[PDB]
């Protein structure tokens, strides 16, 4: 296209240099795909080839996009983001609406293509360098840098923000009760309307944006859909910390009461007002594990009192904007996964359970990947920022296979845990 | 001059300046030896005399090589190198021969006077200035500067590789029947073309490069297979390692032990069965690089085995993209694993080994998983796909394991090979408590000062035991309690422990360790029929009987 005006100057936080990050080895397939995509982007002026005097590098991957059958290029900008946008969540920072999480339905739209129109500051381009790797180190990698606002960079929506506001303003006038938040390449549109009316309004925004020159390839099945039901629509009002549940049985055994007392004693770190004394009395000493032990009066009183105290949320739990968000996930087996989003230990901002469908169309890594995406999205809607995950998986395994199942255009931060204890059956 | 090649723009590191080091010194014997070089380099346009205008400067030393007919000029660029900008990193790793495709013909072309054949960015040249002195007496020192890439300069390799890469493109465009790999100052060309027209094409490439100012072998045309390259032997139908030499010594050096394990793990690419475990366990001491380190019986036995395998040479083959890629893993049994990668039964692309040096306690299935992981990564790097696996593990075994495991694990397409020692889990703890089973309440403790402590149990049958321990820790006594309960019980047993640690070890299902206690615990668990391990919080006063 053309530069509508000059380029918005980008200044890194002083005393900090550009990203230098190794490029992971890729499958021949994905390399070929990247070569096609980048050749095309080069013809269109989006990116240019660079010389050895550009020291910087940022990783690149080839994902499958969405259920669409063709490849998509995904750049991992986490490093550059940390090195720029941390100062650009200040200068150009986009405010986060607190009413987005309260809407009955929230649809996510891909607005990324817009960024392709806007040129990037000439001085800043060298930091966007990436490399298409060669197999077996046989040839030197192919090196490009961005000539336009790149997808995945957090400064991209920050620069385009005014434009987005101008384009959206008319739609907000005709629809004052619809909440719209921009996170990177995505637009989150909340509403309280009926599902049908909601989808209608979403299509209205699609046609609006489109006739204003902003493409959003969200076109779903066209005329007649096969198989798969719909797509991405969130319902954030269903997102809250889940209550901890104690097992309920007609009769109890020594071992059952042992597990119960254990779980309660663990829960004491969360809900300090729990009394375990009457509950561990009833087995005084040296009993067989399978011996059935009927409960007394004060025992049942204590159990019920501990049941109704555990069904109501904690105290003093609030979101600290200066503190990072942390997501723990634990594998429950049979396709079920549980997760906690917190900031400081034992104070949970959000907890949930992600469950996919079994029967050998799925494996562990796929489920964990989808779970991470889901949690990240929830986190975006609620707090306007992503959590850092502690993943129950071997680092090299995750690093190898994560790009296969990854539909999202952003990348959350992550680290890996080799430890976790008995806390599995306690969270479900 | 060499101007046709487009220079690469170079900046100094931000907020710096060119090297200001002055040189008066030193010797007059090597001065007129330096002038002889500098005049011929000046005539060749590589360096140019600069004047009074107060440039920067850098130290210059003269030195000789054996067979003194060849003089050597050595300029020290370390300071400038500190002050120059960072460049894109040159190719780090080297291509592995197992990933090369067999070609009907292969040619090697080295370019001489490489760096001096690539111009240096003009504005930067002033920072490369250097001085040849004389002895006092109103004589201004001779000032030069580089018009081309200075030998030893920081940006020289990357800019050179960039330049070569560019020069190659107007050629490779007209000839994609021929494939050119680039490494440092070397070009490795190959083709399936008929030998005559292959030779013709090679000469065409030569004249191209020569027109761009890049020299290349004329006398001969040099290397014919092998092809001893980067510690390899490259033969037309096969590849192997450059011959391995294991020294024999009465006294072994930690340095020499590093060189030893180095030569061995290098040898592991092709020769199957190489074991580095004991020899590396020798090196586990990180202290004293000159320390004389004795051997062990296991270590010397291991080295002997390695010598025995190394005795008879085996060769690797090259890669055929039309044929499937297969990886096969076998367990060596000491915590060491071996694998071969092949598309063919009697021919290996390569081999390799994986050992778990992390921590202590880990089981066979998890280790196998990690091995599959390392192989998958290596195969992605060398080839660009992932192999089909042949694994010595039953389907139901791995299924049970991954379904029971707290971590998400993934293995690609694989099939069971019946070659023992097949990987299995020797014991599975009960999911629910056992009826008609003696219930052992176990505990253990220790004084972290005196380091004595005790371990014991009390059962529901009124049976109690207390065994004194010496030189132990709370963890040791706590495992000792469970072990004690295992010894004194029947084929079906319910154990209750207060410690998360011991339960953690037991639930982890390890089949081996360097801890003999855990080993005997394992043996007990195998000898048992049904074992149910259960956990309760300590000092909560429930079923536990503790002491202090
Ligand atoms: N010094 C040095 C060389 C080093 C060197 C290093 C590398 Cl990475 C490759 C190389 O030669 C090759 C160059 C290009 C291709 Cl496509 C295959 C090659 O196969 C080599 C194997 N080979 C060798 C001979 C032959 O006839 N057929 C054959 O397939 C040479």
């Amino acid at each position: 296209p053309i530069s509508p005006i000059e380029t918005v100057p980008v200044k890194l936080k002083p005393g900090m240099d550009g990203p230098k990050v190794k490029q992971w080895p890729l499958t021949e397939e994905k390399i070929k795909a990247l070569v096609e995509i980048c050749t095309e982007m080069e013809k269109e002026g989006k990116i240019s080839k660079i010389g050895p005097e550009n020291p910087y590098n940022t990783p690149v991957f080839a994902i499958k996009k969405k259920d669409s059958t063709k490849w998509r290029k995904l750049v991992d900008f986490r490093e550059l983001n940390k090195r720029t946008q941390d100062f650009w969540e200040v200068q150009l920072g986009i405010p986060h609406p607190a009413g987005l999480k309260k809407k009955k339905s929230v649809t996510v739209l891909d607005v990324g293509d817009a960024y392709f129109s806007v040129p990037l500051d000439e001085d800043f381009r060298k930091y966007t360098a990436f490399t298409i790797p060669s197999i077996n180190n046989e040839t030197p990698g192919i090196r490009y840098q961005y000539n336009v606002l790149p997808q995945g960079w957090k400064g991209s929506p920050a620069i385009f923000q005014s434009s987005m506001t101008k384009i959206l303003e008319p739609f907000k006038k005709q629809n004052p009760d619809i909440v719209i938040y921009q996170y990177m390449d995505d637009l989150y549109v909340g509403s309280d309307l009926e599902i049908g009316q909601h989808r209608t309004k979403i299509e209205e925004l699609r046609q609006h944006l489109l006739r204003w020159g902003l493409t959003t390839p969200d076109k779903k099945h066209q005329k007649e859909p096969p198989f798969l039901w719909m797509g991405y629509e969130l319902h954030p009002d269903k997102w809250t910390v889940q209550p901890i549940v104690l097992p309920e049985k007609d009769s109890w055994t020594v071992n059952d009461i042992q597990k119960l007392v254990g779980k309660l004693n663990w829960a004491s770190q969360i809900y300090p007002g729990i009394k375990v004394r009457q509950l561990s009395k009833l087995l005084r000493g040296t009993k067989a594990l399978t011996e059935v032990i009927p409960l007394t009066e004060e025992a049942e009183l204590e159990l019920a009192e501990n049941r109704e105290i555990l069904k109501e949320p904690v105290h003093g739990v609030y979101y600290d904007p200066s503190k990072d968000l942390i997501a723990e996930i634990q594998k429950q087996g049979q396709g079920q996964w549980t997760y906690q989003i917190y900031q400081e230990p034992f104070k949970n901002l959000k907890t949930g359970k992600y469950a996919r469908m079994r029967g050998a169309h799925t494996n562990d890594v796929k489920q964990l990947t989808e779970a991470v995406q889901k949690i990240t999205t929830e986190s975006i809607v609620i707090w306007g920022k992503t959590p850092k995950f502690k993943l129950p998986i071997q680092k090299e395994t995750w690093e190898t296979w994560w790009t296969e199942y990854w539909q999202a255009t952003w990348i959350p931060e992550w680290e890996f845990v080799n430890t976790p204890p008995l806390v599995k059956l306690w969270y479900q | 001059p060499i101007s046709p090649i487009e220079t690469v723009p170079v900046k100094l590191k931000p907020g710096m300046d060119g090297p200001k080091v002055k040189q008066w010194p030193l010797t007059e014997e090597k001065i007129k030896a330096l002038v002889e070089i500098c005049t011929e380099m000046e005539k060749e346009g590589k360096i140019s005399k600069i004047g009074p205008e107060n440039p920067y400067n850098t130290p210059v030393f003269a030195i000789k090589k054996k067979d003194s007919t060849k003089w050597r000029k050595l300029v020290d660029f370390r300071e400038l190198n500190k002050r120059t900008q960072d460049f894109w990193e040159v190719q780090l790793g080297i291509p592995h021969p197992a990933g090369l495709k067999k070609k009907k013909s292969v040619t090697v072309l080295d370019v001489g006077d490489a760096y001096f054949s690539v111009p240096l960015d003009e504005d930067f040249r002033k920072y490369t200035a250097f001085t040849i002195p004389s002895i006092n007496n109103e004589t201004p020192g001779i000032r030069y500067q580089y018009n081309v890439l200075p030998q030893g300069w920081k940006g020289s390799p990357a800019i050179f590789q960039s330049s070569m890469t560019k020069i190659l493109e107007p050629f490779a465009a007209q000839n994609p029947d021929i494939v050119i790999y680039q490494y440092m100052d070397d070009l490795y060309v190959g083709s399936d073309l008929e030998i005559g027209q292959h030779r013709t094409k090679i000469e065409e490439l030569r004249q191209h490069l020569l027109r761009w100012g890049l020299t290349t072998p004329d006398k001969k045309h040099q290397k014919e297979p092998p092809f001893l390259w980067m510690g390899y032997e490259l033969h037309p139908d096969k590849w192997t390692v450059q011959p391995i030499v294991l020294p024999e010594k009465d006294s072994w050096t930690v340095n020499d032990i590093q060189k030893l394990v180095g030569k061995l793990n290098w040898a592991s690419q092709i020769y199957p069965g190489i074991k580095v475990r004991q020899l590396s366990k020798l090196l586990r001491g990180t202290k004293a690089l000159t320390e004389v380190i004795p051997l062990t019986e296991e270590a010397e036995l291991e080295l002997a085995e390695n010598r025995e395998i190394l005795k008879e040479p085996v060769h690797g083959v090259y890669y055929d993209p039309s044929k499937d890629l297969i990886a096969e893993i076998q367990k060596q049994g000491q915590g060491q694993w071996t694998y071969q990668i092949y598309q063919e039964p009697f021919k290996n692309l390569k081999t390799g080994k994986y050992a778990r040096m992390r921590g202590a306690h880990t089981n066979d299935v998890k280790q196998l998983t990690e091995a599959v992981q390392k192989i998958t990564t290596e195969s992605i790097v060398i080839w660009g796909k992932t192999p089909k696996f042949k694994l010595p593990i039953q389907k139901e075994t791995w299924e049970t394991w991954w379904t029971e495991y707290w971590q998400a694990t993934w293995i690609p397409e694989w099939e069971f090979v019946n070659t023992p020692p097949l990987v299995k889990l020797w014991y599975q703890l009960e999911k629910e408590p056992i009826v008609g089973a003696e219930t052992f309440y176990v505990d253990g403790a220790a004084n972290r000062e005196t380091k004595l402590g005790k371990a014991g149990y009390v059962t529901n049958k009124g049976r109690q035991k207390v065994v004194p321990l010496t030189n132990t820790t709370n963890q040791k006594t706590e495992l000792q309690a469970i072990y004690l309960a295992l010894q004194d019980s029947g084929l079906e047993v319910n154990i209750v422990t207060d410690s998360q640690y011991a339960l953690g070890i037991i639930q982890a299902q390890p089949d081996k360790s360097e801890s003999e206690l855990v080993n005997q615990i394992i043996e007990q668990l195998i000898k048992k029929e049904k074992v149910y391990l259960a956990w309760v919080p300590a000092h909560k006063g429930i079923g536990g009987n503790e002491q202090v």
